[PDB]
């Protein structure tokens, strides 16, 4: 039995024609206090997988260590560790999902919601979610926390079903993700303006973007808003 | 559901001139219901006397336990255990069960066979020793006994006088307690003789 | 949970009768549940309380009874079989098992025997037992009409009529009636009887249930 | 001395090989498999005439569809039978079905090599496991203390095994009836036994799909012995 | 509720135990014998939590019977009562205690005296001329305190016992379906079939 | 824990520790079991090199396992106490779990199983004991007599003997005991048992113990004078 | 591995004997003789100390005779250190019984349990047996006065009079000669001392080389008293019987 | 001589005799052959019988859909090691949703056998194994020895008279390696290879045992009338 | 305090025919008022012509299915590739569920296939392992909506023969695979209208002697 202390908010993601995109802000909240501002919640594994984690940050750092140790262990007595027998997104996901379900079954969970985004060896897009309960699901768009309530509706307007994935380009998909992160900054009280974004493409590989900011915001109309009903001044 | 006040009972001990006295009521009940008027709460291992109040199953169990331990002590030491040593044994044994204690209020009384010095001691349920020159009280009428003893007691009483003082302390304390009474016993302990007297008291 | 199960000793052996309804609150999950567990060809058990607990452990009981007769080259007594089960659930006491069953059998040394076995460790030998949410309704019909010298035909009807009484009044009992006759040579199944059809049939033929329009 | 799980220079486990010598000293047991059933027969071999021969239990039921005959240090077989019975019943509990004869034999053979420095020594007893299932039909297995088991059409174990096995080589064919197999076990038992064969010092049994595993009465076996003697004198 | 009574007279011990077994709003049985013979001259009646009662009684029975075989000798009622008390004293501090109250009626063959011991689930032992468990003593002790004489015969003890049952049947809220009465004396244990 | 495999196979296929345990049984005092038509009798030898003995308190050779079953033995006395204790516990454990006392066959099978377990368990030696187990099954009047030995094999016997000079007394029983017609009465069965011990014992004074078991838990041990009467009767008939 | 160095203490010889038990008995045969004699009104325990030195403190010494409880005592023959291990176990067992049943332990039950412990060391554990033989002298209300003996095999037997340790063959013959059933304690005291005086390997039997104890009902009315004799009390009883 | 009592003892020349005696048990065992191309891997095994009345001892065991082995020596030891492989293959699938590499399978068997050769009380495994499989890096053939030594090969053979088949495969190396997309021809080469280890006896219908795994072929075993094609 | 259970919604449906059996389930996965996936399958082919679904808490449901699939695999290893009969699978699943009697899999399990006589079989389990063979069984969120409809249309309950004064019941008969799928599709479209946790898609697994076939149908996405 735990309670989360230092926490990370939404992780959002989607599939496009040649790969997947995933994003998450760089904040570590301490309740209502926006305590830590240089927190990376996207963690690459190899050159074909990115694990996006929300929830308890101490448990996130533990998972970072497990994934880093997983890469080491896979390289042992493995001449094809950088080729055919390299770590796949599906391998990394199933490992975490096994751990998360085992921990919930011992009543000592890792207080996280995780999204594993990547591209398989055959070019297929991989996008799957797992949380502190060991619950798993996949979808063309996936999001955690507030992202589930606000981002998914925007991302599902682009990719509403499986057949919409080949029709969606990386430019359009990135635009939707960046737009969603702005909406979360408007409406999520435990979000930050600064965020990281990662693209895993089957052709151009892994592109990891740090120190992004929400921009092109609309605040001007606020000056015209006066009082809460009757007040004219 | 308070283990120390289910069965009821009291024990009091006193020092006199070259003597000690220890007394107890004879009641054993199940809350409001009186069950036995022959439940003696004072035991002796050689010349050392032990009174025990509180939960009756633990009273019985501890007597059997200290009989066990004092018999083995005697076999190995080739001599009977003294009150000061026994007091430490009681304390050790009770503290061994610090987080699952016997619900008891024991009282040691006796005279050291070597020095001839009168000795009494009291304990809490986890073995804290309460040594005293004057008197020790225990049980569901301990408040009442404290009041009687503190006013009635005086130092260096002769055995025959000490008997009257301890008997009156016990009787009048027991009559202001619902869960105590139904008979009483007083041990008068001298260096090499011990007299045991049953008191006449009200049976309500 | 919701159920009506009975078992009684008589001249011709044992009658076992049960209802068939399973409910999750007000929702009727099933009308075709089996509340008689066929432990082996000679032994029967009733299901009341936890369905899984009764199924699992009375099936397990049959495995233990088979091992007994393999080692001793003799049929297991009803006393010993009931005891294996009651001793087992007693180990689990406090953990939350829910069981109220009648272990029924007919042997040479004992004759027809019934043991009420229960999840809090109780093990009672008796002539008549009724268990479940509708047990009171079934007891009334049983007590007033029961005799030791009942015929097999009349005894089967009494058990069937007693379940019907409960199925009618108890909301959590009904569906259908399953009958069994236990003899020294083994138990005999006496069919599934839909309460819907059975009620109207009994009403007409017996003259009972005048309060009900039909 | 020397280790219990030691290999010889020839590549065999000393203790396993020595246990095989104990089995050769044991009383004879024969099994024959047919399309109508499997027959199991044993030599009781009472050490003294005062010993009540009916208490000699060298043929044993494992389940309704599996039987067992033993030879060697027969006391060692008790825990093997107990395990077999538990394995058979446990599988029925888990899978609501009869267990395959081969799977039962494999379970018993897993105990065999669980010894060392687990139990202190190998078993000093060989088993003939006979049974029937829906998939492979009527089967006979020979389970050794080496952990190895062979399926057999016919098999003899014990003191007169090599002589009896040579006789089974000539006599066995794929069209044997159950009655023919019964007589054949009695015939070969009478040949290798020290004392004269009768219903008291020899025991028959069989396993059929219809009636399951059955140990024959002394009355039933006595008639088959009488039937056997008449047929040999008839030519 | 479960009623168990005990009376020690001049030459015997009499135990009376209720026949009813109730579960919920139904009397499942009205002929239940709430006792076990521990040895030829020692009888134990019991009452308390369902299941625990019989499981405990039979466990004690087995242990005393084992002792009898081992030593070819019958344990005294005092010795049996002390053993029983210790088992309950262990039990009360266990993970799940036996919630069982018992009376032990026995005839000591060496002393030629009847003995009645009352032991509750905590392991609280007392030797008494008459005893009870539960609410039973709340009704009967006033009658026993009055009419009980130490020199009574077995027949006088049964009449005194009848007086108690009558008072219980009058004032107790539940129907306990009468009592099974058993006598323990020099000749052993026997049951009174008509009560 | 001490793990050593003490009981192991030899090249010729023998387990010497089990066979040497039999030699301990051969050294032990003679014990004989004879079952009649409605009873079983257990006879036992007591060596007479021990005078100044207290026969009141000295452990008896025949032991009650339950009220209806008895166990005698030959071999190491200390070893027998362990088997007897285990048997007595199992007897009560059976009554507790199955509502019925043990059969003589079941009790024998248990004791024999314990003996077998000690022949292939690490760190233990076999029991240097063979037992004769006798009695009557619950609600049954057919006499039962079983024998066990260190290896763990057991079997039923019409009559049997174990211990020192047992081959002599077995020879006697083999010609004197008729299967078609066993000892019809208690007296006949006891006499045949005493006769068989008189082939080996020495004197019929305080050397022979006799215990008679009858149906429905009816077991009694004979006193010196009672046994001496059989000895006096047999010797007078012998001089012929 | 360690198999090489194992003596295998719990195995049979080809003749069916337990090597270590037999060799332990051989050790006990060199120990100082201990005699127990049971009378109708009490029991005597007499034991010879092993070659005493003049500077040995005699009065505050205990080698042979030990108290188990108020009603039971033992005479030791063999390794004293081994005996004390067993004695403390026996003392504890007696108290466990008293705690459980509120009655003093019957003599045989104590003897059986102590003998069962010895048996265990001969059948399992791979340890050497206890090189000790006991003579148990005790009283209970069932059988009255009782004498037992146990040895390293774990086998125990009851006796009217018995010796353990050295010269038991000679000692048992002398006891068998002069013992009779209607004997008194005072007579048994004399027999015990006379037997030791003749079987001793020493030149002359003296007070300083002996340990003595009685268990009488000589206390006031229906109760047993244990008397472990003092040096001066042994000196007096030795003169009174005319040995010195 | 004095240094072969247990596995924990080295000889003066640095040998482990108990391990060598375990190796000897394999030489007594019946012959089995392993070979592979780029697309498929094949096991061929000569089964042995007790007599004409007995069955033929099964030599080949399946470990997963993509992996399995053949045995030579103590069959129960093969059952233990094959069971361990089944669990390891299975652990890889449940935890990592990943088919176990044939190379890792060998590494795991090596380490399991090794522990039995360095500790007192235990004994070495008395069986040799030929593991075949098809994973992400194509077809594979491994040879396991109970010393712990595991070796990846194009082809090999173990058991009695295995030198004959091993010589043949050494000659035929260039031919059979290129049998791609043709199962029956690769088997034929394996059946012809094992035939070089035969003396007096020939390959019959209930004597021969074949197994195959490949690109679009799960690990499957052929016995009885199913191997009559290759005689 | 940490709650180890959740509700992923969804509803499933198993119907048994004469020589076939179907196991249907919606493809929507939810938590509270959010949709996690519009297509997350929860009816699986487990081998040996057995299809299985464990509806309720998805994490427990996936674990159970995964353990049963593994049980099928080891049944082949240990028993010479013997085919696991539907009745044997059912008994095995009871032991899987009851093994966690005191920390249950919070799922309603249904399996479907053919029995050993080739006839359609459906088995349903409670969370702790009690099971029963049935012709018809709905499980999950909208079971209460679907089940009484099946009683009426499959088992013909409350339907009497016209003109017979309600004395002669409408006769039971086996339905075709086509008629069963019609009832399944109408069951789910009706449940989709009235239950918020039901919708998005419908995936049906049909089992015959030939094998396991799949059919997919869209449902309303609101
Ligand atoms: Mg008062
Ligand atoms: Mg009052
Ligand atoms: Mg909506």
């Amino acid at each position: 039995t735990q309670q989360p202390i230092v926490t990370g908010t939404s992780v959002i993601s989607m599939k496009y024609d040649n790969g997947v995109i995933i994003a998450a802000d760089n904040l570590g909240s301490y309740g209502s206090l926006l305590r830590f501002n240089g927190v990376e919640r996207l963690i690459p594994v190899g050159d074909n997988t990115v694990v996006g984690i929300s929830g308890d940050i101490s448990d996130m750092q533990h998972i970072e260590r497990l994934l880093k140790d997983l890469v080491t262990e896979n390289a042992y007595d493995n001449p094809l560790a950088d080729a055919e027998e390299a770590l796949e997104p599906s391998y990394i996901f199933e490992y975490l999902a096994t751990v998360m379900y085992q921990r919930r079954s011992k009543m000592n969970p890792l207080w996280n919601a995780i999204i594993v985004a990547g591209v398989q060896s055959n070019g297929d897009q991989f996008l799957r979610y797992v949380n502190l309960l060991g619950v798993t699901y996949s979808s063309p768009t996936l999001a955690t926390g507030f992202g589930a309530h606000m981002a998914n509706p925007l991302l599902r307007k682009v990719v509403d079903r499986e057949s919409d994935i080949p029709k969606t380009t990386v430019q359009v998909a990135e635009e939707a993700i960046v737009n969603a992160m702005r909406v979360l900054y408007y409406r999520d009280a435990r979000s930050s303006r600064n965020f990281s974004l990662a693209i895993i493409d089957k052709n151009t590989g892994l592109t990891f973007k740090k120190n992004l900011q929400v921009e092109n915001m609309k605040w001007d109309f606020a000056k015209d808003i006066k009082g809460y009903g009757t007040q004219k001044i | 559901s308070d283990p120390s006040s289910i069965n009821g009972g009291i024990v009091v001990a006193m020092t006199g001139k070259d003597c000690v006295a220890i007394a107890c009521d004879l009641r054993l009940g199940s809350q409001s219901l009186g069950v036995s008027n022959k439940f003696e709460k004072i035991f002796h291992y050689g010349h050392v006397f032990l009174g025990i109040t509180g939960l009756a199953t633990d009273v019985t169990t501890l007597n059997e336990m200290f009989r066990y331990k004092t018999n083995l002590y005697k076999l190995k030491e080739e001599r009977a255990i003294e009150p000061e040593t026994f007091t430490q044994l009681v304390s050790s044994s009770l503290y061994e069960r610090r987080f699952g204690p016997y619900f008891v209020g024991p009282v040691v009384a006796g005279i050291n066979s070597k020095s001839g010095k009168p000795f009494i001691a009291g304990f809490d349920l986890i073995g804290c020793i309460d040594e005293a020159k004057d008197f020790i009280v225990s049980g569901t009428a301990s408040d009442q006994l404290f009041g009687m003893c503190e006013s009635l007691y005086e130092p260096n009483l002769e055995p025959e006088d000490l008997f009257e003082t301890i008997s009156q302390a016990l009787l009048n304390a027991a009559d202001r307690d619902a869960l105590s009474g139904w008979g009483a016993v007083v041990y008068i302990i001298k260096k090499d003789e011990v007299v045991k007297r049953y008191l006449k008291m009200r049976q309500d | 949970a919701g159920a009506t199960t009975l078992a009684f000793r008589f001249q011709g052996g044992i009658i076992v009768a049960v209802d068939s309804r399973a409910t999750a609150g007000n929702w009727v999950a099933s009308q075709t549940v089996k509340k008689v567990i066929e432990i082996n060809p000679f032994l029967l058990g009733t299901m009341a309380g936890g369905a899984a607990d009764c199924q699992f452990w009375e099936t397990w009981l049959g495995s233990q009874c088979r091992l007994h007769e393999l080692r001793e080259k003799e049929r297991i007594s009803v006393a010993a079989a009931s005891r294996i089960l009651s001793n087992l659930v007693y180990q689990y006491k406090g953990a939350g098992l829910s069981m109220g069953t009648m272990i029924c059998g007919y042997t040479r040394k004992e004759g027809p025997t019934i043991y009420y076995v229960d999840s809090d460790g109780t093990r009672l030998k008796g002539d008549i037992f009724c268990v479940g949410s509708g047990q009171t309704f079934a007891y009334g019909v049983l007590d007033s009409n029961y005799k030791w010298d009942l015929s097999v035909e009349d005894a089967l009807y009494l058990g069937k009529r007693s379940i019907l009484a409960a199925a009618h009044r108890d909301a959590y009992s009904g569906g259908s009636v399953n009958l069994y006759h236990v003899t020294e040579d083994g138990w005999i199944y006496h069919g599934n009887h839909d309460v819907g059809e059975l009620f109207w049939k009994v009403k007409e033929e017996e003259g009972s249930f005048n309060n009900v329009i039909g | 001395d020397r280790g219990v799980s030691t290999f010889s220079p020839e590549g065999r486990l000393f203790q396993v090989e020595y246990s095989l010598e104990a089995i050769k000293l044991g009383s004879t047991a024969i099994g024959i498999a047919t399309k109508e059933g499997v027959v199991l027969g044993v030599e009781k071999r009472a050490t003294s005439p005062l010993l009540e021969s009916d208490s000699i239990e060298k043929i044993v039921e494992i389940d309704r569809h599996i039987g067992c005959a033993m030879s060697g240090l027969t006391a060692d077989a008790r825990s093997m039978i107990e395990h077999a019975r538990t394995a058979a019943v446990t599988h029925n509990l888990y899978y609501d079905e009869d267990i395959n004869v081969e799977s039962l034999t494999q379970s018993v053979c897993d105990l065999a090599l669980r010894f060392g420095e687990l139990m202190s020594r190998p078993f000093g007893v060989a088993l003939l496991i006979a049974g029937h299932d829906a998939d492979d039909g009527y089967q006979l297995f020979h389970a050794e203390p080496s952990g190895t088991f062979y399926r057999y059409n016919a098999k003899a174990i014990g003191s007169g095994s090599e002589g009896a096995q040579a006789e089974l080589l000539n006599e066995w064919h794929s069209s044997l009836t159950l009655k023919e197999a019964e007589l054949l076990v009695l015939k070969i038992l009478k040949q290798v036994m020290e004392e004269k064969l009768d219903e008291n010092n020899a025991q028959l049994s069989c396993i059929t799909k219809q009636d399951g595993f059955k140990i024959y009465d002394n009355e039933k076996t006595a008639e088959l012995i009488k039937e056997l003697k008449e047929k040999e004198a008839a030519e | 509720m479960d009623i168990i009574l005990g009376i020690r007279v001049q030459d015997s011990v009499i135990l009376a135990s209720s026949k009813a077994v109730t579960r919920g709003i139904s009397v499942l049985k009205d002929s239940d014998d709430k006792t076990r013979q521990l040895s030829p001259h020692t009888l134990m009646s019991f009452a308390g939590e369902a299941g625990d009662t019989v499981q405990f009684a039979e466990y004690i029975q087995a242990n005393i019977q084992l002792y009898s075989i081992r030593e070819d000798y019958e344990l005294s009622p005092q010795a049996v009562s002390s053993f029983v008390r210790q088992e309950l004293a262990k039990s009360i501090r266990s993970r799940r205690p036996y919630q069982v109250n018992v009376l032990i009626g026995g005839y000591d063959k060496k002393k030629n005296k009847p003995e009645l011991y009352q032991i509750d689930y905590l392991g609280t032992k007392v030797e008494l001329p008459y005893g009870a468990h539960g609410y039973s003593g709340f009704y009967t002790f006033s009658l026993l305190d009055h009419h009980y004489r130490p020199d009574m015969t077995t027949e006088e003890g049964l009449d005194l016992l009848k007086l108690c049952v009558q008072e219980l049947e009058k004032r107790m809220p539940m129907d306990f379906k009468g009592v099974i009465v058993k006598i323990v004396d020099k000749d052993g244990i026997r049951q009174v079939d008509d009560f | 824990g001490y793990d050593r495999a003490l009981s192991i196979f030899s090249p010729d296929g023998h387990i010497f520790q089990v066979e040497y345990a039999l030699e301990a049984v051969k050294r032990g005092t003679c014990a004989v079991g004879v079952k009649g038509k409605n009873c079983v009798v257990l006879g036992c030898e007591r060596r007479s090199t021990l005078k100044l003995q207290d026969t009141r308190i000295t452990p008896s050779k025949v032991s009650k396992i339950d009220s209806h079953v008895v166990l005698s033995f030959s071999g190491l006395n200390a070893d027998s106490r362990i088997l007897i204790e285990k048997a007595r516990v199992e007897a009560q454990s059976h009554r507790l779990t199955l509502e019925d006392p043990v059969t003589v066959e079941y009790l024998t099978r248990y004791v024999a199983g314990v003996q077998q377990r000690y022949t292939q368990s690490g760190g233990v030696r076999p029991f240097g004991v063979s037992t004769l187990i006798a009695g009557f099954d619950p609600r049954d009047d057919e006499p039962k007599l079983y024998q066990t030995e260190p290896s763990g094999i057991y079997s039923s016997w019409s009559a049997q003997t174990i211990g020192r000079n047992s081959k002599t007394v077995r020879e006697f029983l083999e010609k004197n005991y008729d299967r078609k017609e066993p000892p019809a009465t208690v007296e006949e069965c006891v006499k045949l048992t005493v006769r068989s011990l008189l082939e080996v014992v020495q004197t019929g004074a305080k050397n022979i113990e006799i215990t008679v078991v009858k149906p429905d838990s009816d077991i009694v041990a004979l006193s010196s004078e009672e046994i001496n009467q059989y000895v006096t009767q047999i010797e007078q008939e012998k001089q012929e | 591995g360690s198999r090489r160095y194992d003596s295998r203490t719990t195995i049979f010889s080809p003749e069916g004997r337990l090597y270590q038990v037999e060799y332990a008995l051989e050790s006990i045969s060199h120990a100082g003789t201990a005699i127990g004699i049971m009378a109708s009104d009490g029991i005597v325990l007499a034991a010879e100390r092993k070659v005493t030195s003049t500077l040995l403190e005699q009065d505050t010494s205990t080698e042979k005779l030990y108290k188990l409880n108020d009603k039971i005592a033992v005479a030791v023959a063999g390794l004293t250190a081994d005996a004390e291990i067993l004695i403390n176990t026996a003392r504890i067992h007696a108290q466990n019984y008293l705690k459980t049943y509120n009655e003093d332990i019957p003599v045989e039950i104590l003897v059986r349990r102590l003998s069962d412990i010895k048996q265990g060391y001969t059948q399992h554990g791979g340890l050497r047996p206890f090189g000790v033989s006991f003579i148990y002298a005790g009283y209970d209300d069932r059988y009255g006065y009782q004498l037992y003996t146990s040895n390293p095999s774990g086998n125990y037997t009851g006796w009217k009079a018995i010796s353990v340790g050295a010269n038991t063959s000679a000692a048992q013959t002398l006891l068998q000669m002069d013992y009779k059933d209607d004997m008194k304690v005072d007579d048994a005291i004399e027999l015990a001392l006379k037997t030791l005086s003749k079987t001793t390997d020493s030149s002359a039997l003296t007070y300083d080389r002996l340990e003595f104890a009685t268990i009488r009902k000589g206390a006031n009315d229906g109760e047993v008293y244990q008397k472990i004799f003092k040096p001066q009390e042994i000196k007096d009883i030795l003169v009174k019987t005319g040995i010195t | 001589n004095n240094y072969d009592g247990d596995t924990v003892t080295f000889s003066p020349t640095g040998r482990l005799f108990q391990v060598e005696y375990a190796l000897e048990a394999i030489k007594q065992g019946s012959v089995t052959v392993g070979l592979r191309s780029n697309t498929h891997a094949v096991l061929v095994a000569l089964k042995r019988n007790a007599d004409e009345l007995s069955s033929y001892q099964k030599k080949i065991i399946k470990c997963d859909e993509h992996m399995g082995l053949s045995l030579a020596g103590l069959a129960p030891d093969a059952r233990v090691l094959s069971n361990y492989l089944r669990q390891q293959c299975n652990y890889s699938s449940l935890v990592f949703n990943r088919k176990l590499a044939v190379e890792r399978a060998g590494h795991l068997l090596c380490d399991k056998a090794q522990k039995n050769t360095q500790s007192y009380g235990g004994r070495p495994y008395g069986v040799g194994l030929l593991i075949i499989g098809y994973d992400k890096s194509g077809a594979h053939l491994l040879e396991f020895q109970p010393s712990g030594n595991v070796t990846e090969l194009y082809g090999t053979a173990i058991g009695a008279r295995s030198q004959g088949a091993k010589t043949y495969l050494e000659r035929t190396l260039d031919t059979f390696i290129k049998i791609d997309g043709n199962p029956d021809e690769l088997i034929k080469a394996g059946v012809e290879a094992i035939s070089q280890s035969l003396r007096d006896e020939s390959l019959t219908v209930d004597n021969l045992s074949i197994a195959i795994v490949g690109k679009d072929t799960p690990f499957t075993i052929y016995d009885g009338e199913a191997v009559a094609k290759y005689i | 305090q940490f709650n180890p259970y959740g509700d992923n919604g969804g509803t499933i449906l198993g119907i048994a025919g004469e020589d076939f059996a179907v196991l249907a389930g919606d493809t929507r996965n939810i938590t509270d008022y959010s949709i996690n996936s519009r297509y997350e399958p929860k009816v699986f082919d487990c081998g040996d012509n057995i299809v299985m679904s464990a509806n309720g808490f998805a994490a427990d449901g996936d674990a159970l299915v995964k353990r049963f699939k593994n049980s099928v695999k080891w049944y082949h290893f240990d028993h010479n590739d013997k085919k696991l009969s539907i009745n044997s699978a059912a008994r095995n699943i009871q032991h899987l569920l009851y093994g966690k009697r005191f920390f249950p899999y919070y799922v309603h399990t249904i399996i479907a296939g053919l029995d050993e006589d080739g006839k359609g079989a459906v088995y349903s389990f409670d969370p702790v392992g009690s099971y029963e063979r049935e012709q018809c069984r709905a499980g999950g969120a909208a079971a209460s909506l679907i089940m009484p409809f099946l009683d009426n249309q499959v088992n013909f309950k409350n339907q009497y023969e016209p003109g017979t004064n309600g004395k002669v019941k409408k006769p039971l008969k086996y339905l075709s695979v086509e008629e069963v799928i019609k009832l399944v599709r109408d069951s789910f479209t009706s449940a989709t209208e009235r239950h918020i946790q039901v919708g998005d898609g419908l995936e049906i697994l049909i089992v015959t002697k030939d094998g396991v076939r799949k059919e997919f149908y869209e449902l309303k996405r609101d």
